[PDB]
């Protein structure tokens, strides 16, 4: 088996996880006990959603997660919720006091005092697979729990596994949702330090994800429910690779391969199609050829940038549900004659598709219709240096006065790191622009 | 858990802190006799962090009650809640303040803090991480200004590395008990920029003018103030009191409001303001409350905030409102308003929400505002107090409790000094 | 008529003889006359009393007042302002003002306004003349000086 | 396929619309929420109708329509009423502020606030057709949105689509039935900025129409649903060649090529018969013979006009119903030996006739009778002259003294506009009487 371990870091990455894993209990027929009644197989069934599940000799479906949060606000509704019998207490790790948004006292100070507590339960895990692909890791930029926690969880399991691929689900932070204004520098010095330990991050910029759903929802003020159950659609398109029987992206390693041309430019953008409000469920079902022209559309993008600014180096489609491989290509064929689709001179002009079967499935009662097909396109473009110059220019504008800077080095934080954090971040925006 | 060791000095300290308590009693569905009767879960999810567990399931809260003089203490013994607290940590003097520093300070409250100090490590030492102190206080008198100032410096020397915030109330000619509250508070403000990390600065002023200018209260009362004071303390407490999207802690709110170790002294504000006993039928929305609390009429400071620039803000919503609302009228504010925000300090605006509103309110909230507009406060008070000064008038009751005028001297300078650092950033 | 011309030509070389020492502002420098205010003149009445407040008090102006005008709000801001402003200097310095009404400010013109603004110049002159006596023919000193 | 897109504009075209598409689903059999339980092809059928419709994947007929007005009102009671399921919400397009009567208002201001979400909503529906053909606008002169925001419309769509025939449905202005006293002018400026945008335009005069309804329905006193139930009938036997299998104008290019000579002189006279009370539907059946000859008679025009005043310079028979072509060529021998029938001499003497078998369909508790044959004759005629003429009388009188024109100065409108609108409408008043 190919299993993969699931780390929630933080408010953010415990949230996203809670909706993620909801949704795919959902899509396996898992009730929130963890029992599978359709699963007549006592034995090795379609072995594939073993990636995300352990069975226990108790019939008992449990999640390969961890749980980290330093309070125990966010885990104690999990503990509390609809599925708190699924996980493993265990596997719910809290702390007593937080980060209070500040990335050095995530990482040096209170995160020094938990994280071999969070190593041993993820030892524990990885002692259960017999075949541990890597690791999914849920956080936040801009909140200290999940930048400063984060970089020194992905050392450590750098260190101890060196070899097991490593994927990011990362917010990106936006005004409109931010609780901090120090959310910069936790952004700019999390993603120095995560940058040589992360094969492929997928950020998500909670500023699209908010418009998309004031746009297509029709929601006037979006919650994070609201946004987390958005994400965990598109985090699900993501895995449902790794969690069903199908041809592309079937294991971690094949999305770096496929993905990722520079070890640096590990950033793709994904656009997830189509979204629509439950109240329009009735409505008449979008064609291939439509939903993948909408994946060419900056308005369905997960991060705010335009694509039609930069290059693409890579670009994979995930189809679900009802699709066939000629409608695909007929519609690709379509979009390359119709579209401003500048690839890269060195990089083939070539789509990677994936067809998954298996229809997408959306929470009862929640805001998303049921449709019969969706895509989620993967696409490494230079265009997503737009999110990286807007984060830069807002720590340059605050560190030029070193405003809040004092925070950082009375948790011990040298003041060198910023500037070393921030020549990284320089480096990292000249190597996007000569690659586009 | 996350504990908080609450304190209040002296007889404004006393009855303000005595209404807080009554106020989150409430809320947490806690009775006069410490036992629970609320219908939600949420109201005993961090109970903790104000209140220890005592045997048959009681909440006593984790307060200290200090005078000079027993004549408040007795009142709050005796008011509505007076039998909450634990007997032990009432820690009262005989002989009084009689609105000098000095005496506060340097002589009888100097005779009573290590009895209150032994009180405190008792409710520390039994915290499983205790985060910080908070202080309740006035600055015009003489035992909340002076024992209170020498409680939090006492406080830091055993404690350093703990939290210290403090409500401190700050005299004013319209609500003056004495002509020598100047002095007092020049004083403890010096103590203040060195030995806290919060400090909620409460202007008797801005409470007065709320109370007759908007509440069409013809005569407040100290009751009336105190009212004000009370939900106020209640807003800001409730990212401590309750569960939300920032399980807060006073470091972290501490982290994100202070750029500057010195620069640390906030206007709150409140909406909709209510006053005691008016029912107000109709709930306000998302925009008027957002509106009302970023207006001057709603800040307890003295201050218009116009006159400088916001370093930080925090703002708390509470009560069933869709948080999209609340975001898209929060950018709303900065984007037209974006002049009097420092723009080298990014997205210095945080808000959160919480469902469970204040009693009385469907909806209500909370404004937290580090603005170097608060100098006026400081400027107001520097002026008062030098127009004394300069004549020597009044010194002669703290030079016979053994001070010097040279500490009178470094206290105004040092006081010019923070309103000139506040001038700095403005500009 | 004939008095209403008499007081406006006495306050336009007030104001002439304050330029003189203190430069008027390119705007304002436009629309000084002598007879902007025998009929109301808003736009005139805001520049000649935001010049006045300046040359009287910058730090108090800037405490009081937003500038430059940008919208209706700010300029019903500025009216507001400057009857409090006035009312503050009447009492601080008993100039015995009468009638500071918002009626001032809201049609700035004809013969009671001039007055009063013949005043306010006045008070602000003598409080420039203090100034300079604590600091410190015209015919016979230029010639002297050349 | 060959796809045509309808587009209502202002409370009048809304309105005629809304009739219209009740009786295309009543002569296709499309129920009021799309459905079609006659068509057992899944599949391609009579793909005629398609046209027309277009099938979404749940088996549901959707008009290709958009509609617009300026104010809501209007299309708000199509969104309400009995063919509020037919209907795809965004085809329905609403402003907030109308025209006020005034084309300069409906033109430069509110016009050009709208006119970009009118043309994505229009392209939308046009990447769904496979052969589009053209467009079919319907509007009013005499009203401010139904003038204005036509004229803009029609500029932007010469653009866009500068191959697609442009046909429209014009609604000329009545005294009896008139809502504002600058009619006139709004009519000449609209005229004017379309005339080189147009490939054939049906004029239908508002006091031809309340005649018809009073002599040959017995309605003392019309009221716009029975003008725009008749108007309705006359669309519908003009569209009734490209809805069904038939011989003649089975596109919008024949119709410019069988009716319009020179371009500019581009307005075809409508005549219907026969129009009979639904009171009087158990009387005698009209022949052949008498029904064609109801054409030639001025009291069945939809313009008041006297044809014996002018000449033909091209002349369609549209049938409908129980026809047989050996009858049409006798009565049609009849009335060319006994009316004045004058063609222009470098024109033959020849009649277009088309039969469409499909019986004329009439709404059920409307006003008018089932028939067993209709005619609908389409006649490019000098005497439709007459109608300009009463215009720049009405335009010239109100002008003079320059009445009303600071309404549309007042919108940044040039007063040169009016002098240019007019000269060109006299130079057209021009053309017809040198070709008659």
């Amino acid at each position: 088996m190919r299993e993969c371990i699931s780390i929630h870091v933080g408010q953010a990455g415990v949230q996203i996880g809670n909706a993620c894993w909801e949704l795919y209990c959902l899509e396996h027929g898992i009730q929130p006990d963890g029992q599978m009644p359709s699963d007549k197989t006592i034995g090795g069934g379609d072995d594939s959603f073993n990636t995300f599940f352990s069975e226990t000799g108790a019939g008992k479906h449990v999640p390969r997660a961890v749980f980290v949060d330093l309070e125990p606000t966010v885990i104690d509704e999990v503990r509390t919720g609809t599925y708190r019998q699924l996980f493993h207490p265990e596997q719910l790790i809290t702390g007593k006091e937080d980060a209070a948004n500040n990335y050095a006292r995530g990482h040096y100070t209170i995160g020094k005092e938990i994280i071999d507590l969070v190593l041993d339960r993820i030892r524990k895990l990885a002692d259960q697979c017999t075949g541990l692909q890597g690791f999914s890791v849920f956080h936040s930029f801009g909140g200290g729990t999940g930048s400063g926690f984060t970089s020194l969880l992905m050392e450590r399991l750098s260190v101890d596994y060196g070899k097991k691929s490593k994927l990011e689900f990362s917010i990106y932070p936006a005004p409109q949702v931010s609780t901090a204004v120090v959310e910069p520098y936790n952004s700019i010095l999390t993603t120095h330090t995560t940058l040589e330990h992360s094969d492929c991050a997928f950020m998500v910029d909670n500023e699209a994800i908010y418009d998309i759903c004031r746009r297509n929802l029709d929601i006037e003020r979006p919650t994070y429910t609201n946004l987390n159950r958005l994400i965990g659609q598109i985090v699900s398109s993501i895995t449902a690779s790794l969690r069903f029987d199908g041809a592309l992206n079937v294991d971690l390693t094949e999305f770096q391969t496929n993905l990722v041309p520079y070890p640096r430019a590990h950033f793709p953008l994904a656009t997830y199609a189509p979204v629509i409000s439950a109240e329009k469920a009735y409505h008449e079902q979008l064609s291939v050829a439509e939903i993948t022209n909408a994946c060419f559309e900056p308005a369905n993008q997960m991060v705010k940038c335009d694509p039609r600014h930069g290059k693409y180096m890579a670009c994979c489609l995930l189809y679900r549900g009802d699709v066939v491989p000629k409608d695909v290509n007929a519609a690709i064929a379509t979009i390359k004659t119709k579209r401003t689709i500048q690839f890269v001179d060195w990089c083939p002009t070539g789509f990677k598709v994936g067809i998954n079967y298996e229809p997408p499935t959306v929470v009862p009662g929640g805001d998303l219709a049921k449709v019969q097909r969706a895509v989620c396109m993967l696409s490494n473009t230079t265009a997503i240096a737009e999110a990286w110059a807007r984060l830069d220019h807002k720590f340059d504008l605050m560190y030029a006065k070193r405003a809040f800077v004092h925070w950082y080095v009375g948790e011990g934080m040298e003041e060198g790191e910023f500037s070393e954090a921030r020549e990284d971040m320089a480096a990292l925006e000249k190597d996007y622009e000569e690659v586009g | 858990m996350r504990e908080i060791v609450h304190i209040q000095a002296g007889q404004c300290g006393n009855q303000i802190g005595a209404k807080f308590w009554e106020v989150i009693s409430d809320e947490h569905g806690i009775d006069p006799t410490g036992s629970y009767h609320g219908d939600s879960d949420l109201q005993l999810e961090r109970i903790n962090v104000y209140y220890n567990e005592a045997a048959g399931n009681k909440y006593v809260p984790r307060a200290i009650l200090v005078d000079l003089e027993p004549g408040t203490m007795d009142s709050v013994r005796s008011g509505p809640f007076g039998q909450i607290f634990r007997p032990d940590n009432f820690v009262f003097g005989q002989s009084g303040a009689g609105n000098n520093w000095a005496k506060g300070h340097y002589t009888e409250g100097a005779e009573l803090v290590d009895s209150v100090l032994d009180v405190v490590r008792k409710e520390s030492e039994s915290c499983d991480c205790l985060q910080g102190f908070q202080l309740t206080h006035s600055l015009g008198g003489g035992t909340g200004s002076g024992m209170g100032t020498l409680l939090i410096s006492k406080i830091r020397e055993e404690y350093p590395d703990r939290i210290m915030n403090t409500f401190s109330v700050v005299p004013s000619p319209k609500v003056s008990d004495t002509v020598v509250e100047p002095y007092n508070a020049t004083l403890s403000v010096h103590q203040l920029v060195e030995n806290t990390d919060e400090t909620y600065c409460i202007d008797n002023e801005a409470l007065y003018d709320i109370c007759f200018r908007t509440l069409k209260l013809t005569t407040p009362t100290y009751g009336d103030l105190n009212h004000l004071v009370s939900a106020t303390m209640s807003g800001v407490t409730t990212c401590l009191r309750f569960p939300g999207q920032l399980n807060a802690d006073l470091r972290k709110l501490a982290v994100n409001m202070v750029p500057f170790p010195r620069l640390h002294f906030f206007m709150p504000g409140f909406a909709p303001l209510t006053s005691r006993g008016s029912q107000q039928y109709r709930a306000l929305t998302v925009p008027e409350l957002t509106q009302q609390m970023f207006d001057a009429k709603n800040m307890m400071a003295a201050c218009d905030p116009r006159h400088g620039r916001y370093l930080t803000v925090a703002a708390v919503f509470r009560g069933r409102m869709s948080m999209k609302e609340v975001d898209e009228q929060m950018l709303n504010v900065q984007n037209k308003n974006s002049s009097y925000f420092v723009e080298w300090i990014p997205n210095n605006v945080k808000t959160a929400v919480c469902d469970i509103p204040p009693r009385g309110l469907k909806m209500s909230a909370t404004f937290i505002g580090n603005s170097t507009a608060i100098q006026e406060l400081f400027k107001r008070i520097s002026e008062q107090f030098t127009a004394m000064f300069r004549r020597k008038a009044f010194l002669h009751w703290y030079t016979g409790e053994g001070m010097d005028e040279m500490e009178f001297t470094e206290a105004e300078s040092n006081m010019n000094d923070l309103v000139s650092e506040y001038q700095q950033y403005q500009d | 008529k004939a008095e209403e011309k008499e007081q406006s030509e006495k306050l336009h070389r007030k104001l002439q003889g304050l330029a003189l020492v203190h430069p008027l502002p390119d705007e304002l420098r436009k629309l000084i006359a002598w007879d902007m205010f025998l009929k109301p003149n808003q736009v005139a009445f805001v520049h000649v009393m935001h010049y006045l407040f300046r040359l009287l008090d910058p730090a108090e102006f800037k405490r009081r007042f937003f500038w430059p005008i940008t919208d209706k709000k700010s300029e019903a801001n500025f009216r507001s302002s400057t009857v409090e402003y006035l009312k503050h200097l009447n009492e601080k310095h008993q100039l015995h003002w009468a009638n500071i009404k918002s009626y001032l400010v809201v049609m700035p013109g004809g013969m009671r306004f001039i007055n009063f603004l013949l005043e306010f110049v006045g008070f602000v002159i003598q409080e420039l003349i203090k100034q300079r006596e604590k600091s410190l023919s015209a015919k016979v000193m230029a010639r002297q000086n050349a």
